[PDB]
C-alpha cells in the first residue's frame, strides 16, 4: 500500500483503551506501588486483615506481608514427609509471601503462602495448563433482581424481602409491607421470618426504638391486633415499625401478657432465639449473635454504598435506609435490570474469595472464644490451623468462572484474551435489548453463552482508575435517542 | 433513510469494525464472521487485505510477542545450548534468556526474559517468532533499552503497520458439480499459499522400567532420537523404548534387534514425518545406585543433560551473587523468582539432604525424562475449511491443477469456484461488493500497466518502472485515472487522495503492486448501488465482462456461454483440519473384556487413533432391529461383546484365499451364541439377587 | 412369545457348583493373615495405572505363561483360564449360622421393604429384630399408627427364627390388616407359587469382578453403591470372629442386619449401575464400541461415480485393512508376520506403491460386489436413511486427504454436511452380514413413506446442479413457434 | 452441460436492482405492518411473477424453478420489516431498509441484530427433548410388527367422518362405495367432505398374525414400505420426524406435548371406549399441525390397545375393535420384560409380583439382545 495512504488512514482512525486492551486482570493485581513496590494483590490482602482486626483479641496484631526468597519458596514445596521430598515440575506461575503476626510484642511463626501471577494478555499458566482470567461486571453497593435488595459484604451477604401482614388502626383493618431477612444461619438449619423492627426491638427498648429513630412516642391513633400502642394524630416509616410489632406479636401472645414486658429487651432476644433455634442458652447465644451483628458494617462495605450515595455509618442506620429511602426497590424498582453503565469491573473479589473466606473464619474463631487468655502455643496452632500453603490457590482450576482454558491459535490478544466478559451471573459456577450494549458490550458478536452481546467487552470504553464503567459523551445523543425508540 | 448516510463509527461495532460492508450482511451471518476469525491459524502466505477500514491498524497493536517491560538494563544473555565446533555442539540454540534490571526505579528490581523461536496457544497450532535485527544484534550485557521495545513478532505484524488476517484470492461464482453443499473448487497452487505450521512435544520416559532403542543410529552409533536441526525418519518414529529382561539378552539386545521396532510388543511415540526438531529438553536423575541403564545406551541423554544443567547452574550462580551484595536490598519479579525454583529442582542436591522425588502432575519420574519439540508445515488438500469476511464458510471438495481453473480472456487465473446462489439464501451481499469492486479495481491497476508499456501479470523491475516514471504527461493522466475510481468507489478515500504530496509516488507503488488499495471506513457515506451503476456504465472503470475457459471433469476444454466476472476475496483458514481421525481393526481391551478408552499415554503410540468407535448405540439397535432385523443385529454385537467372537473373525481373514470374500467369519457350531460379557454380567448379577429372565412356555 | 421372570432357588445353584467353595463364615477379619485372604477373593485388586502385561492367569498370579492353559495352580488351586473370557461365578457363599433356621432370598426382602418400610414405623424389623427399638407417640400419622396398633393386638413373637417358621400366619395378617396396600392378589400368588425358593441355606457373594480396587499415588477409589455388599458380607464373618460366643438371639440379630444389607446392595446396585443411562443396559447389552470400524469428516463425490460406492483415505485404508493386508504380504511376498505388520505401520503416513496395488486387488476380489461392504451412521439416527450400506470401492492415493467422500445423491436422506459432521464407518467381515445390511441400502428409502404413490424429496437434485439446467433447458435460443411455422 | 454454468456478480443485482417498479416499491411507503407487508411487497411479489420480465438474469430464474425463495428476496429488495426482540416482543418502528442498500443507523442496525440472537438458542434442550420423545414413541409402536400383503376379507369397516382438513389424509384408504364394492380415495374426492364412508380399517383386521395385519386394511401407503419392515417404527418414525423438523426449525414444543399427553394417557385416549370414536379427534388433532397419513395415525392408537384390563391381558386384541386402551408406563413394564429393560427404572419390573406368573405375552424386538442371542 501507499505509505501515504497509511498515514491518513492511521490519522482518521481512533485507538483502544491500552487498559482494557493490554488485559485489565493484569492491571489490577501486579501492578507495583512506585513508593513502595508491593503489588496490587498484597495491598488488598493488608486491607483484608485491617477490617477484620475489630475481632482480634488485645496484643494481637498483623504485622504485613513480606516477599519470600526462591531458597525458602523452593524449601517450603520441597518439604520432606514420610521421608520423602516430592516436587512437582510442571510450570506455574506461582510467588510466595509470608504473614506475619505478633503477640504482645512477640512476633509468632510466620506463614507463607502462595500467589499466581499475570502475564500480558490475561495469561497465567497454573500446574501446566494454560489459563484466561477475565474481569466481571458487577453492581455497586447493592443490587436488585425481584422483591429483594441484595447487600454484599466481605463476611456476609445479605437478601431483603417484603411480606404483607393486617393491622387493625382505630377500629380500621389495614395493610402494611413488613421487611423481612435471614441473617442467622441455623434459622436455614431449621411460622415467623426475623423482620427487621424485630431486631430494632432486639436491640433497643420499643419505645427507644420509636423515639430514637422514628421520633414517636409511642404508649403502652391506636393501633390494635386484629393491648394497644398510642400514637399523636401528628409516619410510613412508623407505620412498619407497627406491623412489624404486630407482626411479630400475634404468633406469639402468650410471651407478651402483660403490656410493660414489651419495653424490655430479654424478651425480643427470647422470642427472636425461639424463632432461630431451652430459655438460658438462647438467651445467651443471641447476647453474641447481636454482638457479632453490631460489628459486620466492615469499611470496605461503607465506601462502596458511599458511591451509590447511601451514607451509612453502622449497620443500624443500614436497616433504617432499607425500611426508609430503599423500601421502593421492593415492589416499584427505579432502576434498569438491563443497563450496564452503573456497574464496575471487578477482579480481586472474585479472585481473592478463598484467601477472604479463610480471614472471615479466624476472625469468627476470636467472637466465638471472647474473655479468654491466649497463649503464644495456642495462637501459633490456630494460625497454622487456617492459613496454609495453598489456600488462595486450592481451587482456582475448579469453581471460577472467570477463569477458562486457552485456546488461540493465531496471535491476537483481542479477540478472544482480553476482550472476554464476564456476567455477575456466571461468576461462579439473557436480557432484552439495551442502548449501553452498543456502548459497554458488543452487541453483534454473539457467543452462545452470550447471545445478547453481553459476554464481550468493547475495547473503546471508557473505565475509571477503579474499575467503574463511564459514559462518553461524543455519543451520548445517539445512545440516548435509540433507547426511546426501543422501549415505545 | 437517506441513502448515503450512516451513523455508526468503529467505537460502536466491536470486532465487526473490520468488514467495511457490515450493513449490507444479515445479523446471523455477521456473527458467524466474528467467530470465525478467532478459530484462524495463521498461514504462510498471509497479507494485508485490498479494502481497509482502519481496525487492522489498531489490531496489530495487541499481539503476543517479547517486549521490555519497562526501562532497563542488560545484566546477563544465556544461551541454552553452545552452538558451536566442539565435540558435543548443537546446530542451533532454541532459547535465549535475558536478566535485566528497572535502573529507573527506587528498588532496582532485576527481571528474566526468554527469547524463544515460537509461540504455541493453541493445541496443535502456532508461529515462529521473527527476530527484530537491528535490536537483536544489539543485545549485550551493560545497554539500556526502552520500555515497551519489540524484541520478536510474528510475521503477520507487518512494518507498514497492517496484519496479516488472510490470503486474497480470485473467485469466480460458478454453478460447477463440486460447489454442491458449500464446497469449494481450489487451485493447487493457490493451497501452497495458505499453509499452517502446528508445533507439539513428544515425552519419553525410561529407567527402572524399560530403555530406550536405536532408532536414529547405525552399527557404530547409538542414538535413540533425533538431534536438534534433524528431521523425523520417513515412517514417523521419534524414539520407542523396550522392557527390561536380562534372560532375553541373546535376543533382544543383539545390535540388529536393538535397530528394529516390534509394533506389538514395543512402544513408541509416533509424530510428523519429515517434521524438523527445535527443542530438547531432559531431566535426569542422578542418585541412583547403581543406574539401570545400561553402559552405552546414553551418550546422546548425557550429551543434552550436561549442557542443560549448565545453563540452569548459572542462572543460580548469577542469583546467588546478586543475593550477596544486596543483602534485604534485592528485589526480583515474580517470573525471575519462579525460574530460580526451577533451577533448584533440576540441580542435584547436596549429599548432607534428601533427594528429591519428582513428579509431573502425580506422574513419578523415572531416571530419564526427554521431551522433543518439533515443528511441521501442513499442505491443505481436501476437507479442509475456508471463509471469506463475509460468513460465507466452506469446504474444499475438490482440488484442480493451476492449468485447468478457470482463465477469462485477460489471463487472470481463478483461486477458487465458490456457488453464488447460496449469497441470495443467506443475504450476505458484502461479499458481492468486495467482488464486484475490487474486480473493477484490479483491471483499473493492470490497465494502467499496459498503458504504461509493462506486462499487465509479471512484476515489473526497478529499470522498467524508472524509465516508465520518466514520462510527466502519462504519470499525472495515470494519477487522475487512479483519482477518478475514487470518487465512486471511496469519498472520504477521494478527498485524502485529493491533496497527495507527491503523486508519482502513488502512481508507481500502484504499478508494482497491481492493484490500488482502497480505504472503506465503515461510515463512509456513499450510496453502494449507486456507485455499482456507476461503473457498469463507464467507459472508463467498467470492468472486463466475458467468457472463461476450463478443463471440465471429462478433460475437456471447454468455454462458458454466458459473461463470467472475477473478482477477489479475503479468504481464511479455519482449525479443525480433519486430523483426528480413527481407524482401528483390533482394540486392546479392559480385564472385564470390553473395548477400552484411550488415555494420553497411548494416542501418539500409533500412527493414527486406534479406538474402537461407538458406532451402535441404543438409538441405533432400535433402527437396525426393526429394518435389518434382530437376528443379524445380535450377530454384529456379539463380535465384540464376545472376544472369543473376535478372535474368531481375524483368524478368518488371515486364513482365508480371498480375505475380502469370507462367506462366513464366525462359524456359530463352533462358537454359538451366549459368550457376550455384558449379558453374562447382567445374568449373574440378577441371579445372585434371586431372579432370571426366561422365555415364555 | 416374551420374556417373563423366574424365581432361581439358591442351595441348588450351590449344590451344582464345580470347584472348592469359600465361605464368608471362616474368615476372622482381626488376623491380619485371614484379611489378606479375604481381600484376595473379593476384591480384583489393581496395584497401579500399569497395564496388565498378561493374557492368562491364575487365581495368584503365578502362572502367566499362555501355554499352561488348562493346568490347576498348586498354590491358588485354580485353572489357568484366558483373561476377558473368565467365567463369571461368585467369589464366595455364606452358610447359615448357628441357632439359625435358615436364610432369606433377597427378592423376597425386597419386595417387602417396598410395602412395610415407612417413614415413622417399619415392620419387617420389628417382626425380625428384638433390639428394634420404637416410640407409639412419637408416631405422627393416623393411618401407619392404625396399623402399627393392629399389629401389637394381633401378638407376634419377634424373632427371625419364628419369622421363618410362621410366615403364612404372618403374611396373611399383613394382608389382612392392610399392611400390603396394593397387588394384594398378585402379592398372595407370587407368594403360594414360589414358597419353595423363598428361604434358602446358602447364599452367593456377587462375582470378584464385581467390585474393583483401584490403588493409585492418592489413596484407593472404590465405587459408591458396592457399600452394602462389603459390609453384608463383613457382617456374617463377625459372626464367628466375637471374642464371645453370641446367643441365639443375637445371631439371629446380626443375620437379619446381614440380610436387610444385601437387600439394601441389590436395589441399589440395580438402580444406579444396571438401570440407568451410562448403565449396564443401555450402554453395553444394547449397545457397543465395535472393532473394525473408523471415523472420519466427509466429502463430495461430485464426478461421475455410481451413488453408492464410497472412498476412503489412505490412513483409514491401513489401519483398518491391517489383516487384510498381512494376509496379502505372507502370500505375495513371502513375508513373516512380524515383517508384514511392521511393512503395514510403517507406511501408513507415506505413499507406498506395494501397499497400493494391494489395495486394488482387496477391492477387484469382492467380486460379484462392487466393492467391500460398509455401512455408514449418521448422528442422531431417526429416519431410514441416517443408516445407509455402501461399498468401498476406491482408497485414496493422497494422504493428506483425510475425508471419506460421499456420493452427492445421498446426502439429502441423512441430512448430513460438510461443517464438521464426522460419521462412522463399519466394515462387514462376511457376505452373510453384507446380504444382511442390503435391507439398508440406498434404494430402500426412495418411495415416499408419507404418501402413497409418490418419491420422497430426498430424491431430489441438488441446487447447483438445477441451476445449470435451467440455464440450458429454458433459455431462448429458439424463435417462436408461430415465427417457425413462417 | 458443462458450458452451460450459472453465475452470480454484481452485474445481476442491477438489473432486478434498477428495475422502475422495484424502485417504486421503496418509496412513499407508510411505516405499518399493512403499508410494507402487504402493499410494498405486494407490489414486489407482482413484478417477480411476470414471465416476460427479467429473461436470462440469475437470481429470477432459480426463484421461478425454486432455487431461491420471496422471503428472502423482499427482505434484500424491498423494506426489511419488522424484527422482534429475544421475547418475542415487536418494535413500534420498522426497518426502512432492504439488504442490498444496508442498514447503517444504529436504531434499526441494534433491532435486526436480535434476529441473529433469536437464531440462536437453547436447541440443547430441544434436541433433548426431541430424542426423548422419539424414543418413547417406537419403543411402544414397535409392538406391531409385520404388514402382510393380500386381502383378509373382514366384514368389519370403520364409520369416519371426511373434512376438509383431513380429505389428504385418507390417501391410499379403502372406502365401501355404493353397490358394495371397495374404492381407495385419490385425494381428490370433494364430493365425500361432509359425510361419513365406511372404510377398510386397521380395527377390522382378522389376520391369524396376532401382531401383524393386512395391506388392505392398512392402505395403499403399505406398498411404498419395504419389504420386512417393523410397520409400528415406520409410523412412530413418521411423527416424529414431522414434529422433530418443525420443533427444531403456538409452539411446536406445546404440539409434542400435546400429542405425547393424548396418546400415553397422561382429553385422554384412556377415556374414549372404541378406538372407531377416538382416530377423528387424533387425526385432526394431528393434521392440524403437521401432516399424518390416516394409517400411521390407525397404527399409533392401536399400539396403545390391549385385551383385557380386567384379567391383565395386555396383549394386543385382535380384531382391534374388541379392545380398550391403557397408560404408557403400565404398559412399557407389562406386556414384555424385554421391552421393559431397555425405558427406564428397570429395578421396578423386578419388584412386580406380576412379572413372575406364567401369562400369554407378545414379544419386542429387543428380546433377543436381553439374551444374548440366545433362542
Ligand atoms: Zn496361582
Ligand atoms: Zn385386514
Amino acid at each position: 500500500p501507499d505509505p501515504f495512504l497509511i498515514e491518513k488512514i492511521r490519522e482518521n482512525t481512533p485507538c483502544m483503551n491500552p487498559t482494557l486492551a493490554n488485559g485489565i486482570t493484569v492491571e489490577h493485581t501486579m501492578t507495583r506501588d512506585p513508593n513502595t513496590g508491593v503489588n496490587m494483590t498484597r495491598r488488598y490482602i493488608d486491607s483484608l486483615f485491617d477490617i477484620s482486626s475489630v475481632l482480634f483479641p488485645d496484643g494481637f496484631k498483623y504485622e504485613g506481608n513480606r516477599a519470600c526468597t526462591p531458597l525458602k519458596h523452593f524449601e517450603e514445596i520441597t518439604r520432606e514427609y514420610n521421608a520423602k521430598r516430592i516436587a512437582n515440575i510442571a510450570p506455574t506461575d506461582m510467588y510466595m509471601i509470608d504473614l506475619m503476626f505478633s503477640y504482645k510484642g512477640e512476633m509468632l511463626y510466620p506463614r507463607p503462602m502462595l500467589l499466581p501471577a499475570f502475564k500480558r494478555g490475561n495469561m497465567v499458566t497454573i500446574n501446566g495448563a494454560k489459563y484466561i482470567g477475565s474481569p466481571v461486571l458487577t453492581d455497586v453497593g447493592f443490587s436488585v433482581l425481584n422483591d429483594s435488595i441484595f447487600i454484599p459484604f466481605r463476611r456476609t451477604k445479605l437478601t431483603f424481602k417484603q411480606t404483607d401482614h393486617h393491622y387493625m388502626c382505630n377500629g380500621q383493618r389495614k395493610i402494611m409491607y413488613v421487611i423481612w431477612s435471614q441473617i442467622h444461619n441455623e434459622m436455614a438449619k431449621r411460622h415467623i421470618e426475623s423482620c427487621l423492627a424485630h431486631y430494632f426491638f432486639c436491640q433497643f427498648g420499643v419505645t427507644q426504638t420509636f423515639k430514637q429513630w422514628a421520633n414517636v412516642d409511642v404508649k403502652c391513633n391506636i393501633y390494635s391486633s386484629a393491648m394497644v400502642l398510642v400514637i399523636p394524630r401528628h409516619s410510613i416509616f412508623a407505620t412498619r415499625l407497627i406491623a412489624g410489632f404486630w407482626y411479630v406479636v400475634d404468633a406469639f401472645p402468650m410471651r407478651f401478657t402483660r403490656p410493660e414486658y414489651v419495653d424490655s429487651t430479654n424478651l425480643w432476644r427470647v422470642i427472636l432465639g425461639h424463632m432461630v433455634f431451652h430459655q438460658g442458652k438462647v438467651e445467651e447465644n443471641i447476647d453474641s449473635h447481636l454482638h457479632s451483628f453490631c460489628n459486620s458494617l466492615d469499611e470496605m462495605t461503607i465506601e462502596e454504598l458511599k458511591t451509590v450515595g447511601v451514607n451509612v455509618s453502622t449497620i443500624w442506620e443500614l436497616l433504617y435506609e432499607i425500611m426508609t429511602s430503599l423500601a421502593h426497590h421492593l415492589y416499584a424498582t427505579d432502576i434498569d435490570e438491563t443497563s450496564m453503565y452503573g456497574k464496575r469491573l471487578t477482579v480481586l473479589h472474585y479472585l481473592m474469595s478463598e484467601f477472604n473466606y479463610a480471614v472471615s473464619m479466624f476472625g469468627y474463631m476470636f467472637q466465638s472464644r471472647r474473655d479468654r487468655e491466649w497463649t503464644v502455643q495456642e495462637l501459633n496452632e490456630g494460625l497454622k490451623r487456617s492459613f496454609k500453603l495453598q489456600t488462595a490457590i486450592k481451587r482456582l482450576t475448579v469453581d471460577h468462572g472467570e477463569l477458562d482454558t486457552m485456546s488461540n491459535p493465531n496471535s491476537s490478544m483481542l479477540i478472544k484474551g482480553t476482550s472476554i466478559l464476564v456476567t455477575q451471573d456466571r461468576a461462579k459456577t439473557s436480557r432484552i435489548i439495551h442502548a449501553s450494549i452498543a456502548e459497554v458490550g458488543q452487541y453483534k458478536n454473539q457467543p452462545k453463552n452470550n447471545p445478547d452481546g453481553r459476554g464481550r467487552l468493547n475495547m473503546y470504553t471508557k473505565v475509571g482508575p477503579t474499575g467503574l464503567v463511564e459514559r462518553r459523551e461524543e455519543v451520548r445523543e445517539i445512545i440516548d435517542n435509540a433507547q426511546l425508540m426501543f422501549r415505545a | 433513510s437517506q441513502l448515503g448516510r450512516r451513523e455508526i463509527d468503529l467505537t460502536l461495532l466491536g470486532h465487526t469494525g473490520l468488514d467495511p460492508w457490515y450493513g449490507t450482511t444479515s445479523s446471523a451471518r455477521g456473527a458467524m464472521f466474528v467467530t470465525h476469525i478467532g478459530q484462524a491459524p495463521e498461514v504462510n502466505g498471509n497479507e494485508s487485505r485490498y479494502f481497509l477500514t482502519g481496525a487492522e491498524l489498531e489490531y496489530a497493536k495487541y499481539t503476543h510477542d517479547v517486549r521490555f517491560p519497562e526501562d532497563c538494563r542488560v545484566l546477563h544473555v544465556l544461551r541454552k545450548y553452545p552452538t558451536g565446533i566442539g565435540k558435543d555442539s548443537i546446530r542451533s540454540n532454541p532459547v535465549t534468556t535475558i536478566i535485566y534490571e528497572n535502573y529507573f526505579d527506587k528498588y532496582k528490581t532485576i527481571g528474566v526474559l526468554h527469547v524463544p523461536e515460537y509461540m504455541s496457544h493453541h493445541q496443535d497450532f502456532g508461529y515462529e517468532l521473527v527476530k527484530n535485527r537491528e535490536v537483536w544484534e544489539t543485545i549485550a550485557p551493560n545497554e539500556m533499552f526502552s520500555k515497551d521495545t519489540v524484541i520478536a513478532q510474528s510475521g503477520a505484524v507487518k512494518k507498514d503497520g497492517t496484519l496479516g488476517m488472510g490470503v486474497n484470492a480470485n473467485v469466480v461464482f460458478l454453478s460447477a458439480a463440486g460447489t454442491i453443499e458449500d464446497g469449494f473448487v481450489a487451485n493447487k497452487n493457490f493451497l501452497k499459499r495458505m499453509m499452517p505450521t502446528s508445533y507439539s512435544t513428544a515425552v519419553a520416559n525410561a529407567g527402572r522400567k524399560a530403555f530406550f532403542l536405536n532408532m536414529y543410529g547405525d552399527d557404530k552409533i547409538y542414538k535413540p532420537f533425533p538431534d536438534i536441526g534433524d528431521v523425523i525418519r520417513p515412517d514417523g518414529v521419534i524414539f520407542a523404548i523396550r522392557d527390561h529382561d536380562d534372560d532375553l539378552a541373546p535376543a533382544e539386545m543383539t545390535p540388529r534387534a536393538l535397530r528394529t521396532l516390534d509394533r506389538t510388543f514395543d512402544r513408541a511415540v509416533i509424530g510428523t514425518p519429515g517434521a524438523k526438531v527445535i527443542d530438547i529438553d531432559i531431566w535426569r536423575d542422578e542418585r541412583v545406585n547403581p543406574s539401570p541403564t545400561p553402559t552405552g545406551m546414553d551418550a546422546q541423554l548425557v550429551k543434552y543433560h550436561t549442557h542443560l544443567s549448565s545453563y540452569y547452574r548459572e542462572l543460580l550462580k548469577i542469583y546467588r551473587g546478586l543475593l550477596a551484595r544486596r543483602k534485604d536490598d534485592l528485589h526480583i519479579t515474580e517470573e525471575f523468582e519462579r525460574l530460580i525454583v526451577t533451577a533448584q529442582m533440576f540441580l542435584p542436591q547436596p549429599d548432607n539432604v534428601r533427594k528429591l522425588s519428582r513428579f509431573y502432575r502425580l506422574d513419578p519420574l523415572d531416571e530419564w525424562r526427554v521431551e522433543v519439540t518439533y515443528k511441521a508445515q501442513k499442505m491443505p488438500a481436501g476437507a479442509f475449511k475456508m471463509t471469506d469476511f463475509h460468513g460465507g464458510k466452506g469446504v474444499i471438495c475438490k482440488v484442480m491443477e493451476d492449468e485447468d481453473m478457470p482463465i477469462d480472456e485477460n489471463g487472470n487465473r481463478a483461486d477458487l469456484i465458490i456457488f453464488g446462489g447460496s449469497t441470495m439464501r443467506r443475504s450476505n451481499y458484502g461479499r458481492i461488493y468486495e467482488h464486484g469492486f475490487g474486480a473493477a479495481a484490479r483491471d483499473l491497476a493492470q490497465r494502467l500497466r499496459v498503458e504504461a508499456g509493462l506486462d499487465r501479470h509479471a512484476k515489473p523491475t526497478q529499470q522498467q518502472l524508472n524509465s516508465v516514471m520518466g514520462n510527466t504527461q502519462w504519470v499525472d493522466y495515470a494519477f487522475k485515472e487512479l483519482l477518478g475510481f475514487y470518487e465512486i468507489i471511496a469519498p472520504t478515500m477521494h478527498s485524502k487522495m485529493m491533496e497527495h504530496p507527491n503523486p508519482a509516488e502513488h502512481v508507481k507503488t500502484v504499478l508494482m503492486d497491481g492493484f490500488p488499495y482502497i480505504y472503506a471506513p465503515v461510515d463512509d457515506p456513499v450510496d453502494l448501488m449507486a456507485a455499482v451503476n456507476k461503473l457498469i456504465n463507464s467507459d472508463k472503470y467498467r470492468p472486463h465482462y466475458g467468457k472463461v475457459s476450463y478443463r471440465d471433469q471429462a478433460g475437456k476444454w471447454v468455454t462458458t456461454k454466458d459473461n463470467v466476472l472475477m473478482g477477489p476475496l479475503y479468504m481464511m483458514l479455519l482449525e479443525k483440519i480433519g486430523e483426528d481421525w480413527s481407524a482401528a481393526a483390533s482394540v486392546k481391551t479392559q480385564p472385564f473384556g470390553l473395548p477400552s478408552k484411550l488415555n494420553n499415554a497411548d494416542r501418539a503410540s500409533t500412527p493414527g487413533r486406534e479406538t474402537a468407535i461407538r458406532s451402535f448405540g441404543e438409538s441405533e439397535t432400535r433402527s437396525y432391529n426393526c429394518t435389518v432385523g434382530p437376528g443379524p443385529t445380535a450377530e454384529i454385537l456379539d463380535q465384540t461383546n464376545n472376544p472369543l467372537a473376535h478372535a474368531a473373525v481375524i483368524e478368518s481373514w488371515l486364513t482365508a484365499e480371498k480375505p475380502s470374500s469370507v462367506p462366513v467369519a464366525v462359524d456359530r457350531e463352533k462358537i454359538p451364541f451366549g459368550g457376550s460379557r455384558p449379558v453374562a454380567m447382567f445374568d449373574h448379577l440378577l441371579e445372585c439377587s434371586g431372579i432370571a429372565l426366561e422365555y415364555a412356555p | 412369545m416374551g420374556l417373563y421372570a423366574k424365581v432361581v432357588d439358591h442351595n441348588e445353584v450351590h449344590d451344582q457348583f464345580t470347584g472348592k467353595r469359600i465361605y464368608a463364615n471362616d474368615y476372622n477379619t482381626s488376623n491380619s493373615d485371614e484379611k489378606e485372604e479375604f481381600d484376595r477373593h473379593f476384591y480384583s485388586h489393581f496395584q497401579d495405572s500399569e497395564a496388565i502385561e498378561s493374557s492368562v492367569s491364575c487365581d495368584c498370579r503365578a502362572i502367566e505363561d499362555a501355554h499352561k492353559l488348562g493346568v490347576i495352580c498348586d498354590i491358588c488351586n485354580t485353572p489357568v483360564v484366558n483373561t476377558s473370557s473368565r467365567p463369571i461365578e461368585p467369589s464366595m457363599w455364606v452358610r447359615t449360622p448357628k441357632h439359625v433356621r435358615s436364610l432369606i432370598n433377597p427378592r423376597l426382602i425386597i419386595m417387602l421393604t417396598g410395602y412395610l418400610v415407612t417413614k415413622e414405623f417399619d415392620f419387617l424389623a420389628y417382626l425380625t429384630d428384638t433390639s428394634y427399638r420404637y416410640d407409639v407417640e412419637s408416631i405422627g400419622s393416623k393411618e401407619t399408627r392404625r396399623k402399627v396398633d393392629r399389629l401389637l393386638h394381633r401378638g407376634f413373637e419377634r424373632g427371625l427364627n419364628h419369622f421363618i417358621d410362621n410366615f403364612n400366619e404372618i403374611f396373611q395378617f399383613l394382608l389382612d390388616a392392610n399392611i400390603i396396600s396394593n397387588n394384594k392378589s398378585e402379592f398372595a400368588q407370587f407368594v403360594a407359587q414360589n414358597k419353595d425358593k423363598l428361604f434358602p441355606k446358602y447364599l452367593p457373594v456377587p462375582s470378584k469382578l464385581c467390585f474393583v480396587a483401584e490403588s493409585t499415588t492418592s489413596g484407593t477409589y472404590l465405587d459408591k453403591p458396592i457399600e452394602a455388599a462389603i459390609d453384608a458380607t463383613l457382617t456374617f464373618a463377625s459372626i464367628d470372629a466375637s471374642s464371645v460366643p453370641l446367643s441365639p438371639i443375637k445371631a439371629q440379630n446380626r443375620t437379619m442386619r446381614g440380610l436387610r444389607l444385601y437387600g439394601q446392595f441389590y436395589e441399589i446396585y440395580a438402580k444406579s449401575r444396571i438401570a440407568q443411562k451410562p448403565g449396564l443396559a443401555r450402554r453395553h447389552m444394547f449397545g457397543a464400541r465395535l472393532n473394525a470400524t473408523a471415523r472420519a469428516v466427509i466429502t463430495s463425490i461430485s464426478d461421475p461415480h455410481d451413488y453408492d460406492e464410497l472412498h476412503i483415505p489412505w490412513g483409514v485404508g491401513c489401519q483398518l485393512l491391517k489383516y487384510h493386508l498381512t494376509n496379502k504380504l505372507k502370500a505375495k511376498f513371502n513375508m513373516t508376520t512380524r515383517e508384514a505388520f511392521s511393512f503395514v505401520y510403517e507406511n501408513v503416513l507415506q505413499y507406498n506403491q506395494i501397499i497400493a496395488d494391494l489395495f486394488k486387488e482387496l477391492i477387484a476380489e469382492a467380486a460379484p460386489y462392487k466393492g467391500m461392504g460398509c455401512t455408514f451412521h449418521r448422528n442422531p439416527t431417526l429416519q431410514r436413511g441416517s443408516t445407509q450400506q455402501f461399498f468401498i470401492t476406491k482408497v485414496k492415493d493422497d494422504i493428506n486427504d483425510n475425508s471419506i467422500s460421499m456420493s452427492v445423491l445421498c446426502l439429502k436422506a441423512p441430512n448430513a454436511d460438510f461443517d464438521g459432521d464426522q460419521l462412522n464407518l463399519t466394515l462387514m467381515p462376511d457376505v452373510y452380514l453384507t446380504k444382511a445390511t442390503e435391507r439398508i441400502a440406498p434404494h430402500t428409502w426412495v418411495l415416499s413413506i408419507d404418501e402413497p404413490h409418490e418419491i420422497s424429496g430426498n430424491l431430489e437434485l441438488q441446487g447447483p446442479v438445477v441451476e445449470t439446467i435451467i440455464n440450458w433447458a429454458h433459455e431462448k435460443y429458439l424463435p417462436p413457434l408461430e415465427e417457425w411455422l413462417k | 452441460l458443462s458450458e452451460y454454468l450459472a453465475t452470480l456478480s454484481m452485474f445481476d443485482i442491477a438489473e432486478v436492482y434498477n428495475h422502475p417498479k422495484v424502485r417504486e416499491a421503496n418509496h412513499n411507503i407508510e411505516p405499518t405492518t399493512y403499508g410494507i407487508e402487504k402493499i410494498s411487497y405486494g407490489k414486489v411479489k407482482e413484478v417477480f411473477n411476470d414471465p416476460t420480465q427479467f429473461i436470462g438474469n440469475s437470481i429470477i430464474e432459480g426463484l421461478r424453478s425454486g432455487t431461491q425463495k420471496t422471503e428472502q428476496l423482499l427482505q434484500a429488495f424491498a423494506w426489511r420489516g419488522f424484527p422482534t426482540d429475544i421475547n418475542s416482543d415487536i418494535f413500534k418502528y420498522p426497518v426502512t431498509t432492504g439488504y442490498i442498500d444496508g442498514i447503517w443507523n444504529l436504531y434499526e442496525n441494534m433491532i435486526e441484530s436480535r434476529s441473529g440472537t433469536k437464531a440462536l438458542l437453547y436447541n440443547k434442550e430441544l434436541l433433548r427433548v426431541t430424542e426423548y420423545f422419539n424414543r418413547k414413541s417406537q419403543l411402544i409402536a414397535q409392538y406391531v410388527q409385520r404388514l402382510h400383503p393380500g386381502d383378509c376379507k373382514t366384514t368389519i369397516l370403520a364409520e369416519y367422518p371426511v373434512t376438509k382438513l383431513t380429505l389428504k389424509a385418507f390417501k391410499g384408504k379403502y372406502y365401501q362405495k355404493e353397490d358394495g364394492k371397495l374404492d381407495w380415495i385419490r385425494g381428490n374426492e370433494t364430493h365425500l367432505i361432509g359425510t361419513k364412508q365406511k372404510f377398510r380399517s386397521v380395527f377390522g383386521c382378522n389376520h391369524p398374525d396376532s401382531q401383524g395385519i393386512c395391506m388392505t386394511c392398512y392402505g395403499r401407503l403399505g406398498i411404498n414400505i419395504p419389504k420386512g419392515t417393523n410397520i409400528g417404527q415406520v409410523a412412530a418414525v413418521s411423527m416424529g420426524d414431522k414434529i422433530t423438523s418443525a420443533v427444531l426449525s403456538v409452539n411446536m414444543y406445546e404440539v409434542m406435548k400435546r400429542f405425547q399427553s393424548f396418546l400415553h394417557s397422561g382429553t385422554y385416549l384412556k377415556n374414549y371406549k372404541s378406538p372407531i370414536e377416538a382416530l377423528p379427534v387424533f387425526a385432526t388433532m394431528a393434521n392440524e399441525k403437521i401432516s399424518l397419513n390416516i394409517s400411521h395415525c390407525e397404527i399409533l392408537i392401536y399400539a396403545m390397545m390391549i385385551r383385557s384390563a380386567q384379567y391383565r391381558d395386555y396383549r394386543l386384541p385382535k380384531p382391534g375393535i374388541n379392545g380398550q386402551f391403557e397408560k404408557y408406563n403400565r404398559l412399557m413394564q407389562c406386556r414384555s420384560l424385554g421391552g421393559a429393560m431397555a425405558f427406564e427404572k428397570q429395578h421396578e419390573p423386578l419388584n412386580n409380583p406380576g412379572s413372575f406368573l406364567n401369562k400369554m405375552r407378545n414379544d419386542h424386538p429387543y428380546d433377543l439382545l436381553v439374551k444374548g442371542g440366545k433362542l
